[PDB]
Formats: C-alpha cells, structure tokens, sequence
C-alpha cells in the first residue's frame, strides 16, 4: 500500500512549517547580538571551555544543529567570512525572515515558484538601486571614510570605545601592507597581519608593531636577545646532525675508518652553519629544528637563531624584509654558496617582555614596512573576542580600499529598499507582486532589531525612519534624506552622512544575494524523507 | 549552571519570561486551530478522534473535536473554552470562534516580537470589537410582518445554513423543515429537554421522521407482552409512579402472626393490596399504563385479560415528554385517578422500526412537545446526525426571540473589514497597525470557504474587497460556482447574534493570551 | 591520598542542614525574598500582566492579583513564607493591597543588605526601620484630601471604586464600577455593619462582560422537579428537614399483627402526607424549599395543589435564602406557618447560557441581598473578574470603617519618601542611615508603575520630586501614554484605601523586621 | 520543530503527543480505501449461490462456519 521505506516520511505543510521554525530557532539566537546595542553570548562546551563571542560566524560554527534547514543558515554564516568578513549576523536574520514571510504566502495557496521568481525580481532590483544611490567614493572623505567605517564594525563588539584608538590602528595596518599586482590592482592582503594575544594591561596598551611580531622564543639562553642592524636569514631545513636516508647505509669493513664517519656527521653539519654565518647574518629563522650541537655556533659568534617557526610566518617575514626562502643548496652545481646578496634586512630584532612569555619583534623590516598588532586584554576570554573583532575590522577597510564605495549603515539601506520595492511591485506586478511586497517587509527586520536591543520605541522609531525615506523618493526637491538612519543612544532618526556611520557596499550587496539564494533552497522542501541512522547494522 | 542555591525557588518549577513566552502562546494556538481549520464551509471535511479505550467519535463540530484532543497547554485551553461557550450560548459558533481567535494572535505575532507592550493591543482589540458588534446590529435585516408564512420561511433558511457543513448533502430541504416544525410545537420556554432525539440503527436519512407525540424504546418487559394488542383508536394514558409488583415492601415491616387462620389472611391481603391498585387503573378508560417503576408478572397478566396495555421501567426523561404530549399528569398515588389526570391520543401502536420495537404516540392536537426519530447506518453516523440536529435546533431556537438575521458565508466578515480599514485611516498613532490588522484577520472566514476546495482564494478576495467597496454589503463566496455571489439573494442566512457572540468570545480570548507574561507550572502531578 | 574535612563540634544531624551567621543565614534570606519581589513586580499596577499559574492539582489560574498567585505557588523557603503570610494578612484585613506588601517589604530587605554590607548590624537597622515606621503613620493622616462621605449613593461610589477595578481590569473599569455600585449600595444596613458575604457571584458561561448584570436576590444552579415554575405571588416556606415525611430516629420498624393493619398502612401513609401538603397550601404558600431529599408522594401533592419545590443540597445556601426572602428554616416537618414565611416578588426559571437556573428576583423591595451574575467567554476569565468583584466589595467595607482616602497612583509614596528623608537628616545618630533607606523603599513603588508601562523609570522618578516642592502633595503618575507629563490625582480621581495603606506599611515593616531578626536557621529533613 | 519551540522551551500541546498518530496529507483518504477494499474483497467470494463459506473462530475457541455478512463482520 504505502511506501515501504524504513525511515520516516512527512509531506504537506508539516515540513513547510518546520523549516521556518528551524530558521527562526537560529535567528532568535543571533537577534540579541546585532548593532551597537548588541550583547555578547557565552559558548560553554562539554569539556569546560568557555567562548565569549558575538560574531554570527563563531557562534553558529560551534553550535550543534540537527535539522537540514538549520545547516543551510549555519553554512551561510561561514561563507560571509571568506567573501566579505563582517556581514555575518545580518545575513542570518534576513534569510530567516525571507522564509517567514514566504511561509505566509504559501499558506494563502500561492505557488512557491512565483515567490522564488518574485524574490529574484526584488533581489536584482535591490542591487540596482544601491549602486545608483551611493553618496561618494574615497576621494572626497579621504581618511575620514576609513576611520568611520572601522568604528561601525567595532560598535557591536568589545572594542567599541568612544575614542579612535582601535580605529587608527586598523587603518594604519591596512595602509602599510599595500601590495600591488598586475594590471593596476592595489591588493590589501589582511591575512598577513599577525594578530597576537597576551593577558596583560588594558585595551589602551595594544601595541602597533610596525614590522612583524614573531611568536617564538630564542631557545638557548646564551644568545644576544637584541640585535641592532640585523640581517635576517630565512631558511627551511632542520639544523640537526647529518642523518643518512633509507637508501644509504654505513657498512664498514675496516675498524680504522669507523671514527672518521662518526665525525663526518657533524663536520658536514657545521660546514653549512659556518657559510651562512660568515656573510654577516645575525638572525636565523628555521621552520625545521636546530639541535643542541648547532646552538653553540650562534652563542660563540654572537648570532640569534630562532627554531621551529611557522611556515605561514616565514613567508610574511621574507616578503617584508627582502629575504629569500632557501630550502637547500643551489646555484648551478655549487658546493656551498648560499647567495649571500639575498639576505634579509631589519632595523632591530628585540625580544621584549610580554607578561611572562617571550616574543620576538622585527622593526620596520627595511624593505616593505609591514605591520603586526599585539592585543592586550584582561583574560583569555577577552583576547579571543578582541582577535575576532579585530579580524572583522580588518575586512571592512579592505573592501573599502579595494571597492571605493560605501553605503550608510544603521538601517539606512533597508529603509530605502523597503519603499522603492513597494513602488517597484506596483508597476510590473501581476501575480508576483506579493513576493516583492514581502521582500520589503523582510528587509525591515534589520532596523527593527536595532530598536529591540536598544529597548527603544519599536513601531514608532522605524515608522519615523521610513517617513524620511518616503519623502526622499516621491518629493524630488533635493531633500537628501537617503542617509537617514537610527541613533540608538538617543532614539531618534539621524543623518548617517555627518554622524560617520559608514558600511561597505558589498557588506549589503553580498548579504542580499546570499540570503535570497539561501531562501530559495529552503522554500523547496515540500516533501522530506528522513532515513533511520545506520550505525550498528 | 547559574542557579545553585542551598534552598531552591519553590520546588523544581520552570517558568518562561517575556517575549519568548508570548510567541510560545501564539504558536500554540496555531496548532490547535488546525483541528477546526478543515471543518469550515460546506466543502469542509470531518475528523475522527479515537481515545485510549478505542471509542471512535467522528464529527466536525468545534465543541466536539476540541474536547477530545486532551490539550494540556495553558494558553491553548482558552480556545477550547470559547468553543464550549459558543455551543452554550449560540450552538453553531464553534469552528469559527476558535479559528478567528487564532488569527487575532497571528496578525499581531510579528508585532509582539518587536516591542509593542500588550496594553496597546488590548485597548485596540476592545475598540475594534465594539465597533464590529455595532455595525452588525445596524445592518441586520428584520421584518415587521411576523406570525405569517414569511416568518416560517425565515426560520427555514437559517436552519439550512446551520445544517450546512454537516453530514447532510441533499437532505437539507427534508431535515430543516422538521427543525422549524419542532420548535413551533413547543411552548414559550424553548426548553431542549422537551424534544426527544432517539437513534434507531438501520435505515437511510430519508426514513427519519418527526413524531408529533412521543416514543420510547420498549424496555425490558415480562411474560404477557406478546398479548395486549397495539390497536387503539382513542386510548387514555395512565402515567404512574408506583410499583405494580407483589413484592412491594417498605423494608421495615415485620408481620408477626400467632395462628394459622390469621397467617392465610396476610397472604390474601398482599394480593388484595396489589389487586386494589389495578382496580383503580381499571374502570376509568385508561387502556395504556405507563410507570417508571417496574411491573411484575401479576399486573402484566391482569391487563392482558382485561385487554389493557402497560409499559414499565419507563425513563423519567420520557415520562416528562409523555406528560406534555397527551396533556395529563403523572399520579404517584392511584387513589386520585380521574378524567382530569389521564391522557388522550388517537394512534398508539408498537411498530418494528429498525428491528427493535417502539411504542409511539400520535394524533394529539394539544402537543407541547415532539420526538425526532433518527435512522442511520452506524452508531457514529447517528451521533453525528444528532450533533448536527442540535446545531440546527439551537439556531432556530434563538431566531424566534431575535429575528434579526445577517448574510451567511464570508459576507459579513468581509464588510466588517471594510468598515474597520476606513476607521483605521482616520485615527493617528500605533492603532493603524492594530485596527487594520484586526480587519485583515477577519478575512479568513472567506478564505476557509475557498481553501477547502481550491477556488483560487487569492483572486477571490480581490473581488470581495472590490464588491463591498462599490455596491452591496452582502456579497460572499458561492460554493457551487467559483465566483462571488450575493448571499442575501441566495438565501444563505444566519442570525445576527451568531456573529456577535463569535466576535465577542474571540476578542476576549485573544486579549487573555496577550495579557499573560509568565507561566509557572508546579511539578507535583499525582 | 586525598584527605577530607570531617565534623567539628556539633555535627549530630541525620540529614538536616544548618545555617549560622550573616552570610549563610541573613544574606541568603534577603536574596530569597528578593526573588519573590521581582516575580510580582510585573503584575503590579494597572498595566500589570497576568500569570498562568498551575498548582499541584493540574488546574489553571490566570490572574494579576498577587494574593491568589502566592496561594498556588508551593514556596519552600522559610523566610519567603513570611512575606507570603504578611500578604495573606492584607487580604484578611482589608482585602486590597496584597501586592503592595511584596514590593515594599521586598525593597526593605534589599536595601537592608546594602546596610549590613557597608555598616550597622541588625541591632540598628531594625531600630532604624521602627523609627521611620512610626513617623510614616504620622504623615498618612496629613495626606488625606478627599473623603467618601457626601452623597453615599450609586453616583459617587461609581467613581470611588474605579481604582480597585482598573488595577486588575483596565479595559473594563467602567462596566465593573457600575455593577459594583448597584450591588454594594443596595445591601446597605442603614448605618450598620457591612457584610461582604452578602454578595455572591454566579458564574454563567456564555457571552462577554457586556451582558453581565446584578439581580436583587439569589440565583441557583438546580432544577424544580415539577411544573409550577411560574410563581408570581412568591410566598416561600423554607424548611431544613428532608421533605419526605417524619421518620423515627432509633431503629424504625412497622409492626403488623392482622390483615386490616397491613392493607390500611399503605393508604394511611398517603392520607397522612396529603394532610401535610394541604396544610401549607391553605396558608397561601407557593414555593417550598427543603434541604434534604424529597419522596415521590411529596412530589405528587406538590403538583396537585400547585406549589413549587426547590431542592437545595448545600446547607450554607439555605441560610442565605432565609436572609433573601425574610423567612426562617424550620427543622420540624411542615407546620401551619404563622409569620416565618418568605416574601419575594417573582420566582421563575430561565435557561441562560445553556444552564437552567432558579431566580428569586426582587422587583419592588429591591434591597435585601444582591447577586452579581457574571458572564464570560472562558471559565478562567470569570474567575479573574470575580477577584476584581471581591476587591470592589472589600473596598466598600474599608470606606465603611474609615471614610478617609489618600491619592494613590504614586502620589502617596513620593510624599512618604520626602517626609521620612526630612526626619533622617535631622537625626544626629548612627541610625539615620536606615531612616534614609526606609524612604528609598517608598521610591521603588512608583518605579514599578513606570516599568510596567514601558516608560523609563529614571525620568519618571525625577519629575515626581521636582513637582513635590512642599505644597502640591497630590501629583501621581499618568500611565495613559509614553512621554508622561504626569497630572494631578484628585482631578483624575485616583485615590483608594487609606486604611489599606495604613495596614500595608505596618505589615510589610513587621515582615521585613522579622526576617532580619533571624540569625541562625535550623531546618529539618523534608519528608 | 515538534516537542520544542524556537526559543528553546518545550512545546507540549496535548498529553502524550509523542505516542500519537496524526495523518492529514493526501494518504489519509488512501488509507480508508485500502482498509475498506480488503473487507470487500473478503466478502466478494461469499456472494451468490456459489459463494463459499467462512470459518470463524471465537476467543473461547468455539468455531462457527458462517455465510451471512452480518455474523462474519461482527
Ligand atoms: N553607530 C551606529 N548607529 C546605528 N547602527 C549601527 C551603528 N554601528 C553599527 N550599526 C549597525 O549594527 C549592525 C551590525 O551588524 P553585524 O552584526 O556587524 O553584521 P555581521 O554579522 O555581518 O558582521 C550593522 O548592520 C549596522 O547597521
Ligand atoms: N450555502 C453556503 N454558501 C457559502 N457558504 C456557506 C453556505 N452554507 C454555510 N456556509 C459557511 O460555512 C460556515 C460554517 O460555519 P460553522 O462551522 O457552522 O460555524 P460554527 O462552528 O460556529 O457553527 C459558515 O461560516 C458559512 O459562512
Ligand atoms: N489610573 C491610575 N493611574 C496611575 N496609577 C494607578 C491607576 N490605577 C491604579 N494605579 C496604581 O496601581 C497600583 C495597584 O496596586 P495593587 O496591586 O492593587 O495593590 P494591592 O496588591 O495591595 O491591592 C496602585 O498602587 C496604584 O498606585
Ligand atoms: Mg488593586
């Protein structure tokens, strides 16, 4: 008679109501961590680890989910870090409210393919309207655009101070790693900034190290820990005793030739260490291993040798100091040449005190003048929060300098799109106009969440918010009310042009493209079959 | 991990707080509204609920379905009590009260998640309800030519729509004619105990009938009932409350005798006590005897020899209907029997309807009661037919004392959305998002008339909002044709107090769900 | 390996715990009573929220009154029971202000924790609270501005009863004020004792609150067992014996010795019952109400002589019927009633809300007793209006005992916060800190009124002290809309229970003092 | 989801809802036909003068061979 599957089958409006409650179970979590009045959470594990964070990606990655519609919204937050980097609480609330308003349409016996086709006409028109209603590029504002866009990202986190201490350190970090490319591409690789953590003084003592901050120790306590006018030798091979390979064995037939082979394992080893040290090299960085026999040659000659450094850290030092990453001997059948003209340069390599640990600093690197940020917090829970908040702040200034276009934040984009799409649904709307009209109400949840978390008036402040944006579209008298946002500290609509509340363009363009595409896949689960777990057979 | 005291809070109780509590109450009312959602409209199906004992009850009434779900949710019990009060006040407002009260919470469900302290929602719900119950009274039509054939036609149209959405398809013209004729035979009290609805298994719905008199089920008799033939052209009924047995003992009598000459005189006196009571029933014309107390083998054979009929162990609910049918009086003592206490009928026979025997009375013109015998093919079929009969009786019971009727279907629920949206555009403040949300919540009654049979319900609401804003105010949803139609001209009528008590009970239930902010449950459940 | 700490001096219990000191006993009693103050803080005021409380009997109670919530919550903390029994004494004394006790004594213990952790011990916070409590009873007669004396009729008490109604029924403040005005004034004893037990509530399930009314009489929920339901003369003979005859007491045994005594016993018993029913029919009686059962022979002659029978199974409802129609319950069998007959106007039956009721409706002589017939959509709604009805009857008994009133709505607690602070600054001692903390407990009572209205309590409490500059003494809170700009309470008419404010301050002070006296707690094993 | 809310609260409507069975779907009408056709296919072979009888065994072990449709289904 029925289906003889050994799992479970649920059809109809059961799964159509379960996917909305699965998406609302995720959105109601992250609704309390949006905007400058948002608050952080606690993520406690079974082993006892506590993670205090408010970013939309760190919470949903550590949180376990079971529903298939819940894994779509959790993987939607992971894509926002790679594509944009701060846009990762706002996408989850929009994509869940896109399913909440579309559930009210399919309960009115409206076909979901008209809602899918109605959402594509509203998503492509939202990108078209936001690209024709921008204020200015990065020429008029200058450095004031980079600082004000950085403070908007920090307002939802622990580094949202009233001053410009953390804002100036981010702009000075991205501007110091300007790496040009072919065909006129000024790239800004923000992954080259080594963000370090140390439980020390307050947040106002966060050092901006112009150069690189290596997270390693010297090793042997007989080397000079401060070298002025240093020459960095970046190399990746273990400075240990000469061990033969698997194909080579030592089969001796004469007992007199025994001790000459035993001394040869250290003579070939020390032959490399004398030709890399006679060329003026004082700092040697190694990703392999330097044993206790080879540490004597640096104490005797007065050189610094750092062992077991990361491979991702050696590439950031050799590119910034002009050093060449050498793995072995080379240069056309040469015995030991080392190409001594390709040594790195540094002004000062100094191991400072980082509150009961050792940290090596390189000052200005003499070739590229890179930057590294050492964070200072109260405990380890604040340092993990300060690292995530700084990494999201580095991604904001990266997209502004690459794509010179900013949009007003604080719900100013979602207020203008809530009224333009209602007029867009009336012109060319015959049967898909109800999906475009619900696309505007789903976008209004971003200024609605700012009024809930601020404990302000909800149905009056957003009603006063769209009152200025309606007059900016139907009354062409140059009212300039396209930048009207929210003042959550006062509870009144303010102008985000003069207040300095700036967000990048692709933090809302890619947010509206990812949330609309995720809402289509969850809208097509009218039939769902769940099989039994095959564990013990 | 937070609460670890030495002395706990109360015992172990959990309590939600704030905005997650209120959405938990609104979404709970949406689940219990699905059990009355598919039972609306003439194209609405019924539901079958089986309990733990295995008893099946198939019905579509809101007062029958919601009482068998065994709902233990605190907020969802509010929608069950308004379905019970609608059956107690009106009788046919049941599925519409539960579903409309759930829409009052779902239309404010995006509003309660974003601010909007609920004292503004309670004030807006009470304001829109008082304007809704006043526009019904100002538009409900009435007549000034009653006590004629036109008033009986008004009672028949309200009973056909009350018999709609039931298990009756083509028997609307047959059953609803009997419902109007049932309440017109009653007195000026309209008591529901003055009409017997008895279910006889076997026969179609066309085999049912409305007896002008009464009829009982012919309960357990004794030897002598195959005699006493059932042909009476003008009998008299003796309603009694006495025992006609030889063993009538007062349970405290000790008859101490001394000799054998007086011992036989006691046994002869015990037969003379019973035979003197039978001589009082005799010599008075009372050929039919009815008593709620049992009759032994002695008085059964005495009436068979004197060509008299009797019936013992009659239920007390049937003797009260028998007293108002024949116009007599129940006499406990047989010494005061006369012509003023006996009944009078014309046709009294014992038929064989459905296999079981039934002693029916007919022919009495001064009949203040009636009996509607139901014939069906199943026990659950006749229980639904009895439940559908009570909804048509309680509609026509209230229609006599208040003949103000309105249009059926979604005609009133759509035009109340017109008068409330026009009122919401004339007041400032936050009430434009609440009075207008109250008007959009009333549009689900024409939605469930269409969603149960397709009908393209999105396009049919654009025709309803355009017709009510242009011309008449009684345009609703046609069931046979997939179009809008004037329900007042199509004789789809319902009394005005059906929708007045529906809007009043749904608003007071919706104001109670939004007013509770904490729910504390004690774990002691024994 | 790992050692452990054993018992030291007096560990002799078999599973019981022990508390001693300030941190283990005194500070934990404060934090337990603070959780009850924060629980009922949301349900306090006219904008309070209801609470669906389920007891151990698995039934639902939804209300906003703090007295009926604590009766269903199974509280197990011992110091938390002291603030519950103090609120239960407010219901027994005046019947209103039970929640005022939880806010004031919850703030008295909370501010006492700030004094024990900064300063003086319990020997001076208790003595400091008692000085400010005696001074608080000297300002309350000075804050009386109006009185319930002139025109004691249904017009003046319709406005003086709105404050007790709007605190629990905000939208129905106009309908319930008129229903409590036509019931409490109609049972006036002509300058005597006002009994609150003479007002009953008949819950009839049906339509909404607009169809509720007050009937001058009593409404029961039983049947007739007869056909004489239309009674217009209404001469009621009330009996307490079972209306089935006169039986003996010890054993009871019919002794038959001949055939004549057996045949005449059944006919002689019917003639004996016939003479007793016709003895009360010749006296003009129409309604015969009994307490016990009624035999079939009594029902035979009740319908013959055309008299109505009423069955009352409850013995307490029979005594209320004697005060309704003015009769006397006779313990013996039916006599010729000389002067203890009842006299009503119309006794009939009607099925209202699918419930056949018996109504003893008085038409001309209206004032003997009153019964408010409440209508509701749910049974849970009618229990909440009944609590609001009983708060209106209990407020009418307060105005009988003392006709003085004080302006509520936050106006009284600010003036009590200003005068106690004036006494605290003029006290040259170390106990002046507890006097200043006693006035701040009155400051938190209009704070709960503003937090329940969605208004910021910092700007609300700042405007109250700014307009109380030594001569106003009447401005309270305007909770009708946001951005309040608060108005006068005498112009709005928000003033209630001066005697309620006199007892709620005294009970909450003695409750908070009794908690601070507890220094050592010895509990037993719960079983 | 079932038996849980989106805010983490337990979502209990009726008592013992985990051990309940509810079908609205499109197979609720299909389950009524397949249950009624198997009764009609059983009684199809016992129709007419060539209708074969059925052997009915009671709970007490009594065996009654019946052909009329009233006693078979009862
Ligand atoms: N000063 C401000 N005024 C108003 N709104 C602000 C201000 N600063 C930040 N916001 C709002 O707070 C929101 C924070 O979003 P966020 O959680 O950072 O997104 P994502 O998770 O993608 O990084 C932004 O959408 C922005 O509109
Ligand atoms: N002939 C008809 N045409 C259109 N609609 C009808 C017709 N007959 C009944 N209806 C609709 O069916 C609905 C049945 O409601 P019902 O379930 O009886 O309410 P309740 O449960 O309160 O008795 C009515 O609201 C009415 O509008
Ligand atoms: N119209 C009004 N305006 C302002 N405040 C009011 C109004 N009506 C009542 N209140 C306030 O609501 C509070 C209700 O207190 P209540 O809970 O009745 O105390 P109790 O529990 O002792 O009866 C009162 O203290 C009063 O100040
Ligand atoms: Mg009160």
């Amino acid at each position: 008679g029925p289906l003889s599957v050994f799992g479970d089958r649920s059809t109809g409006e059961t799964i159509r109501s379960q996917n909305v409650m699965a998406a609302a179970s995720i959105a109601n979590i992250v609704k309390s961590s949006l905007g400058p009045v948002g608050l952080d959470k606690m993520l406690v594990d079974d082993i006892g680890d506590v993670t205090i964070t408010n970013d939309g990606a760190t919470i949903l990655k550590l949180l376990e989910v079971e529903h298939p519609a819940a894994k779509v919204l959790c993987e939607l937050a992971d894509l926002q870090d790679k594509e944009v980097g701060d846009g990762t609480t706002s996408v989850v609330i929009i994509a869940a409210e896109l399913l909440k308003n579309a559930d009210e349409l399919v309960k009115q016996k409206i076909h979901p393919t008209s809602v899918i086709s109605g959402y594509r006409l509203a998503c492509k028109e939202a990108v078209r309207y936001i690209n024709e209603n921008l204020i200015v590029n990065t020429d008029e504002l200058g450095r004031d655009c980079l600082i004000n866009a950085a403070k908007t990202s920090m307002s939802s986190k622990i580094i949202g101070i009233n001053g410009d201490f953390f804002a100036n350190m981010v702009v000075d970090a991205v501007l110091a790693i300007k790496y040009t490319d072919i065909r006129g591409q000024p790239r800004y690789p923000v992954n080259s900034v080594n963000i370090l953590k140390a439980h020390g003084r307050s947040q106002m003592e966060s050092m901006l190290i112009s150069g690189y901050a290596l997270n390693c120790v010297v090793g042997s306590q007989g080397m000079p820990k401060r070298i002025v006018n240093a020459k960095i030798a970046c190399l990746d091979f273990s400075l240990q005793k000469t061990k033969m390979k698997l194909g080579v064995q030592v089969v001796i037939t004469d007992p007199e030739k025994l001790d000459q082979i035993r001394q040869r394992e250290s003579d070939i080893t020390k032959e490399r260490i004398q030709k890399i040290l006679a060329t003026g090299a004082n700092v040697i960085l190694t990703t392999g291993g330097i044993d206790d026999m080879c540490l004597k040659y640096f104490v005797e000659a007065g050189a610094m040798a750092v062992r077991r450094v990361l491979k991702r850290d050696l590439k950031r030092i050799a590119k910034a100091s002009g050093a060449t990453i050498l793995s072995t001997l080379a240069n056309l059948e040469g015995e030991e040449t080392f190409e001594a003209a390709m040594l790195g340069q540094a002004e000062e390599v100094v191991q400072e005190r980082i509150c009961d640990d050792e940290l090596i600093l390189i000052k200005n690197t003499k070739a590229r003048t890179s930057a590294s940020i050492i964070l200072r917090g109260a405990n380890d829970f604040m340092c993990d929060e300060m690292e995530r908040s700084l990494h999201d702040a580095l991604c904001v200034v990266k997209r502004v300098l690459e794509s010179k276009s900013v949009v007003p934040g604080g719900g100013a984009v979602e207020a203008a799109l809530s009224i333009y799409l209602e007029n867009y649904a009336t012109s060319m709307g015959s049967r898909e106009q109800l999906a475009i009209a619900e696309f505007a109400r789903s976008l209004l949840v971003i200024p609605n969440t700012l009024a809930v978390n601020a404990a302000q008036d909800s149905t009056d402040l957003v009603a006063k918010l769209r009152a200025f944006h309606n007059e900016a579209q139907v009354n062409p008298e140059r009212k300039n009310l396209k930048w009207i946002g929210l003042d959550l500290s006062n509870g009144k609509p303010r102008d985000n042009k003069q207040a300095g509340v700036f967000e990048p363009t692709i933090v809302k363009v890619k947010s509206l493209k990812f949330a609309t595409e995720a809402a289509i896949t969850i809208l097509r689960i009218d039939d769902l079959i769940k099989l039994h777990p095959e564990s013990k057979d | 991990m937070m609460p670890t005291p030495v002395i706990l809070l109360k015992e172990g109780t959990d309590s939600s707080q704030g905005i997650p509590q209120l959405v938990s109450n609104i979404s709970a009312c949406q689940v219990i509204a699905e059990a009355v959602r598919t039972t609306l409209g003439p194209r609405g199906m019924d539901k079958l609920i089986v309990d733990g004992r295995g008893k099946a009850t198939i019905s579509n009434d809101g007062a029958t379905i919601l009482k068998l779900l065994d709902v233990v949710h605190p907020a969802a019990k509010t929608l069950v009590d308004i379905a019970k009060s609608q059956d107690a006040e009106v009788g046919d407002g049941t599925t519409s009260v539960t579903l409309l009260a759930a829409e009052f919470l779902k239309q404010v469900k995006p509003y309660v998640e974003e601010g909007l302290h609920p004292q503004i929602i309670i004030r807006a719900f009470r304001t829109a309800t008082q304007l809704a119950v006043n526009k019904i009274k100002e538009i409900a039509v009435t007549v000034k030519k009653a006590d004629k054939v036109e008033q009986r036609k008004l009672l028949e149209k309200c009973a056909m729509t009350a018999l709609s959405s039931k298990l009756i398809s083509q028997q609307k013209a047959f059953f609803a004619k009997m419902v109007v004729d049932a309440v017109m035979m009653l007195d000026d009290l309209l008591q529901l105990k003055m009409i017997g609805i008895k279910k006889v298994q076997g026969g179609a719905l066309e085999d049912s009938q409305l007896v002008a008199g009464v009829a009982f089920k012919k309960t357990f008799s004794y030897a002598g009932f195959e005699m006493q033939p059932k042909k009476y052209h003008n009998p008299k009924i003796a309603l009694l409350n006495v025992e006609l047995e030889l063993k009538a003992e007062k349970d405290n009598a000790e008859i101490r005798v001394h000799t054998v000459e007086d011992y036989q005189a006691i046994v002869d006196a015990e037969w003379n006590i019973l035979y003197d009571k039978l001589e009082k029933i005799h010599h008075s014309g009372a050929k039919v005897v009815s008593s709620k107390l049992p009759i032994g083998d002695v008085a059964t054979q005495y009436f068979a020899d004197r060509d008299m009929f009797c019936a013992g162990r009659v239920p007390e609910e049937d003797l009260k209907r028998t007293m108002m049918a024949c116009g007599g009086s129940i006499q406990t003592s047989v010494n005061a029997l006369s012509a003023d206490v006996l009944g009078r009928c014309q046709v009294f026979e014992e038929t064989q309807i459905g296999g079981e025997r039934y002693n029916f009375f007919t022919g009495c013109p001064k009949a203040k009661t009636c009996t509607f015998i139901l014939r069906g093919g199943a026990e659950q079929f006749m229980e639904e037919t009895e439940r559908s009969l009570h909804d048509a009786i309680m509609i026509v019971r209230r229609a006599i004392k208040n003949d103000s009727v309105v249009a059926g279907g979604g005609a009133i629920e759509m035009e109340l959305s017109k008068y409330l949206r026009d009122y919401s555009r004339t007041i400032p403040g936050k009430q434009q998002l609440l009075i207008g949300a109250y008007a959009k919540a009333l549009e689900i009654i024409p939605r469930q008339l269409c969603d149960n049979a397709g009908f393209d319900a999105t396009n049919i609401l654009n025709k309803l909002r355009a017709r009510h804003a242009q011309g008449g105010t009684w345009y609703g949803v046609d069931i046979n044709n997939e179009d809008i139609a004037d329900n007042f001209e199509a004789f789809v009528w319902e009394p005005a107090m059906v929708r007045i008590n529906a809007l009043t009970a749904a608003s007071e239930a919706a104001c109670l769900i939004v007013s509770v902010d904490e729910t504390i449950k004690n774990p002691r459940s024994t | 390996h790992v050692p452990k700490a054993p018992g030291f001096a007096q560990m002799l219990k078999e599973g019981a715990k022990h508390f001693s000191g300030l941190e283990e006993a005194v500070y934990r009693n404060i934090q337990a009573c603070k959780e009850l103050a924060q629980t009922t803080r949301t349900a306090y005021g006219p904008n309070g929220m209801n609470k669906m409380v389920i007891n151990h009997l698995e039934k639902l109670f939804v209300t906003n009154d703090a007295a009926t919530i604590l009766r269903e919550l199974e509280v197990q903390h011992p110091a938390a029971k002291m603030i519950v029994m103090a609120s239960h004494m407010q219901e027994q004394e005046v019947g209103d202000g039970t929640n005022f006790v939880l806010v004031f004594a919850g703030a008295l213990l909370e501010l006492a924790e700030e004094l024990l952790r900064i300063g003086l011990s319990v020997s001076e916070v208790i003595e400091g609270y008692e000085i400010a409590c005696r001074k608080a009873h000297e300002i309350l007669p000075n804050l009386v501005c109006c009185s319930a004396k002139n025109l004691r009729d249904i017009d003046e008490v319709s406005s003086l009863l709105r404050t007790s109604i709007m605190s629990k029924q905000y939208g129905n403040e106009v309908f319930l004020a008129k229903l409590i005005a036509q019931a409490c004034v109609s049972i006036f004893p002509d300058s005597g004792h006002f009994n609150v037990d003479n007002i009953r509530v008949c819950k009839i399930l049906g339509s909404g609150i607009s169809s509720s009314s007050v009937l001058h009489g009593m409404v029961f929920k039983k049947e007739t067992e007869g056909d004489v339901t239309s009674v217009k003369d209404a001469k009621i003979a009330v009996y307490s014996c079972p209306f089935d005859g006169m039986i003996t007491e010890t054993k009871g045994t019919v002794l038959i010795k001949t055939a004549e005594e057996l045949m005449n016993f059944s006919k002689g018993e019917e003639n004996l019952m016939d003479a007793q029913v016709k003895a009360i029919a010749d006296t003009g009686a129409n309604v015969v109400v009994t307490g016990g059962k009624v035999a079939d022979m009594a029902l035979h002659y009740a319908n013959k002589y055309n008299i109505m029978l009423v069955r009352l199974n409850s013995k307490w409802d029979l005594r209320r019927l004697c005060k309704t129609v003015g009769a006397t319950a006779l313990p013996r069998l039916t006599p010729p009633v000389l002067e203890e007959m009842g006299h009503c106007d119309s006794v009939y039956l009607s099925e209202v809300g699918d419930t056949q009721v018996v109504v003893f409706k008085h038409e001309k002589e209206d004032g003997a007793i009153s019964t408010i017939v409440l209508r509701g959509s749910t049974d849970n709604l009618m229990d909440d209006i009944e609590r609001a009805v009983d708060d209106g009857v209990n407020t009418f008994k307060v105005l009988t005992r003392d006709k003085r009133l004080v302006p509520g709505g936050g106006a009284t607690e600010i003036e009590l916060a200003k005068q106690i602070t004036s006494y605290g600054e003029t006290c040259p001692g170390l106990e002046q800190y507890a006097i200043k903390k006693f006035a701040e407990a009155f400051e938190a009572i209009p704070r709960a009124l503003a937090e329940n209205s969605g208004v910021k309590a910092n700007e609300v409490i700042s405007k109250l002290y700014a307009v109380h500059q030594e001569g106003n003494k009447n401005v309270g809170l305007d909770i009708e809309a946001e951005v309040p700009a608060v108005k006068d309470m005498l112009e709005a008419g928000i003033l209630d229970t001066y005697l309620g404010k006199y007892w709620a301050i005294k009970l909450a002070t003695n409750a908070a003092v009794t908690v601070l006296r507890v220094d050592q707690i010895i509990m037993a094993k719960p079983a | 989801t079932l038996a849980f809310d989106e805010y983490g609260r337990p979502f209990l409507i009726i008592k013992d809802q985990d051990r309940k069975s509810r079908l609205m779907g499109l197979e609720a009408l299909k389950s009524h036909i397949m249950a009624a056709k198997a009764v009609a296919n059983t009684m199809r072979t016992s129709l007419g003068p060539n209708g074969l009888d059925k052997m009915m065994v009671d709970k007490d072990g009594d065996v009654t061979v019946t052909n009329d449709g009233a006693t078979i289904l009862s």
